[PDB]
């Protein structure tokens, strides 16, 4: 019995969830089926995917809407090959570890004092469920300088080279107060300060 | 230095692997019984430093009817 | 938030402390909490936490467990007199090792925080 | 006239009393223990002593705890309560000064300096902030700009320094929690030189 591809699910900002799988490496082209339910709760009924995703004219994923998302009850997906029913796979996922928030937005800088800067931003998400990573660099820097930030979502730079141009960017993660996701959001739109 | 046979716990049994000092043993609730939550089945051979005799620690284990 | 956030911190401290220890006790563990029975499940976690304290023989464990319980109970008292029904007894739960127990403990606390 | 106490977030409560044998008594609302320290003169008009609740890094109190603090002074054959306070520990935090200051790397115009914090409760997580200041050759400590770190960042990279120059560096720490919470004392100054 040829092994089915692994299903990877991510909950994007708790607005929807894409559950995808690599459609390639399959000898015969097939539309794989996906069913799902949640353990315990009142959602333990087998659901058919109501929104299949397609890559190269075959099923490559499934999308669930917000109302079908339950972070704190185990999510169960069943992938199956309709042409060979024996090929069936079940995965049990913890969605609170699989939340990926949207990138932070509205980055702003303001002068706290001489040669001191404060970076602020917004997230389209409940604040305390997020941690952050701030990165900055000058045009001379080989790589980014970074510093972790918690749910306060502020950042101060106490020593600034006034002769150099800085770039700031921030990303966010659903960790560790409401879940323990390892993956980070994409980087925010960057902003600049000063000039060379 | 060895410990004497442990005192019995109601509706439980114990099969000691070692009676020697510092040994950790565990009571097992009988069939049709469960360890009460919040109570421990652990006992160990410690030393009464005042009297130089070894005794098993008194377990907090309460074996209740299987719900 | 608040108290539960501190509860998370204490849970993480317990996880750290027990690493260098040999606590092979099995503990009643609700890994799949029903929202209608979340308070009942929480109280079972709090009860079983005492077993870890007793079996540890460690002062830092004693303090932290005692601290956690104080913090947790303070939040559960603020949750009102909401009674839950048709919930399992703690002894009806699956038994698991300290690792899985603590992991599921974190899981339910995160649920309360959110 | 004044009875002021601070909790170090672990197992010490430092008390000062202003106004002949006196002491501070600690009576917690939900712990089995009680604590006492003999008030000693630190000036002509002030007395002080530390309530030791346990080992240096033990967690002896939480935000739920309320400790009744009393100043007791012997007056003949009789003791009297001179001051009383229902101490909410996490509303009156003052940490130990940052320790273990060291230069990570020094250049001609730049210097990265790191430090650690002492006896800070794990309850804080990353909910902390720091302030630093640099002593310059022709100036004094009071003239030194307060550098602000609004996140738990245990290092600072001083920019725009002068080559072949002696500097001194201090840092202090404060939790974000607590109405009466104040800054830690300044750390011991760290002396360093920029490269020629
Ligand atoms: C979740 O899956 C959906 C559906 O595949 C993705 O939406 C697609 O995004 C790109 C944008 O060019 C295109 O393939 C389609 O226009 C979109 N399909 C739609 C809207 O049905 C979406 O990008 C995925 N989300 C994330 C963050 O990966
Ligand atoms: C200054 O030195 C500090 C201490 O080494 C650096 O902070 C470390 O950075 C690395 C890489 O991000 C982290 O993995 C460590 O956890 C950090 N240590 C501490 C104590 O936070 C810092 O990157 C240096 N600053 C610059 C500008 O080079
Ligand atoms: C997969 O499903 C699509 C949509 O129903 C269909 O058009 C396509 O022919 C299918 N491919 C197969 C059966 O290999
Ligand atoms: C970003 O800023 C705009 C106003 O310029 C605002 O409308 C929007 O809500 C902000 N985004 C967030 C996440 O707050």
């Amino acid at each position: 019995p040829l092994p089915l591809p692994e299903v990877q699910c991510f909950v994007f900002n708790v607005e929807y969830m894409n559950c995808t799988w690599q459609s390639s490496s399959e000898p015969q082209p097939t539309n794989l089926t996906l069913h799902y339910w949640y353990k315990n709760s009142d959602n333990d009924k087998v659901q058919k995917c109501s929104h299949y995703l397609f890559s190269e004219e075959i099923t490559s994923g499934c999308q669930l809407q917000k109302k079908e998302i339950h972070l704190y009850q185990t999510f169960v997906v069943q992938l199956q090959d309709p042409r060979e029913p024996r090929r069936q796979a079940t995965q049990m996922l913890k969605l609170q570890n699989l939340v990926i928030p949207w990138a932070p937005e509205n980055l702003t800088l303001h002068k706290l004092s001489e040669s001191q800067l404060e970076l602020n931003w917004n997230n389209r998400f409940l604040n305390h469920c997020l941690e952050h990573l701030v990165q900055y660099r000058t045009d001379w820097d080989h790589s980014w300088t970074e510093q972790s930030v918690d749910y306060r979502h502020k950042f101060s730079l106490p020593s600034v080279d006034g002769q150099k141009r800085y770039t700031f960017r921030v990303r966010s993660r659903f960790n560790p107060l409401c879940g323990s996701a390892q993956h980070w959001s994409e980087w925010s739109h960057p902003i600049h300060w000063g000039s060379n | 230095i060895t410990c004497p046979p442990p005192m019995s716990v109601e509706h439980a049994d114990i099969w000691v692997k070692s009676y020697s000092l510092y040994s950790r043993e565990r009571y097992i609730c009988n069939s049709g019984f469960k360890r009460k939550a919040g109570t421990s089945s652990l006992t160990e051979c410690v030393l009464n430093k005042a009297t130089n005799v070894a005794h098993w620690t008194t377990p907090s284990l309460k074996c209740i009817r299987d719900p | 938030m608040g108290n539960w956030v501190n509860v998370i911190s204490d849970l993480k401290k317990i996880e750290d402390l027990i690493q260098s220890m040999h606590i092979d006790a099995t503990l009643y563990t609700e890994s799949d909490v029903h929202p209608s029975c979340k308070v009942t499940a929480m109280k079972c976690f709090l009860l079983e936490l005492q077993v870890i304290s007793l079996e540890s023989g460690d002062a830092s464990i004693h303090d932290t467990v005692e601290n956690l319980i104080i913090l947790a109970n303070n939040s559960l008292s603020s949750n009102g007199n909401v009674t839950e029904s048709g919930c399992k007894e703690c002894e009806e739960l699956e038994e698991k090792n300290i690792k899985e127990f603590l992991q599921s403990f974190v899981h339910i606390v995160q649920m309360f925080i959110n | 006239s004044q009875f002021t106490c601070f909790y170090n977030s672990r197992a010490q409560i430092s008390c000062v009393w202003s106004q002949t044998s006196c002491q501070v008594h600690a009576w917690p609302d939900r712990r089995r223990w009680q604590q006492t320290c003999e008030l000693l003169p630190v000036s002509q008009a002030s007395w002080a002593c530390n309530l030791i609740l346990g080992a240096p890094d033990s967690q002896k109190l939480t935000t739920v705890d309320i400790v009744t603090l009393r100043v007791l002074c012997r007056e003949g054959v009789r003791w009297r309560v001179m001051a009383i306070q229902d101490f909410k520990p996490f509303e009156n935090l003052r940490l130990m000064a940052p320790i273990s200051l060291q230069v990570v790397h020094v250049e001609t115009h730049r210097c990265n300096i790191s430090w650690e914090i002492s006896q800070a409760s794990h309850y804080f997580e990353r909910h902390l902030e720091f302030e630093a200041r640099t002593l310059s050759p022709g100036h004094t400590w009071e003239e030194a700009p307060l550098l602000t770190l609004k996140q738990k960042q245990e290092w600072i990279c001083l920019e725009t320094l002068t080559p072949d120059t002696q500097y001194e560096f201090q840092v202090r720490v404060k939790p974000l929690q607590g109405e009466f919470t104040t800054w830690s004392p300044w750390s011991q100054p760290l002396a360093f030189r920029t490269k020629p």
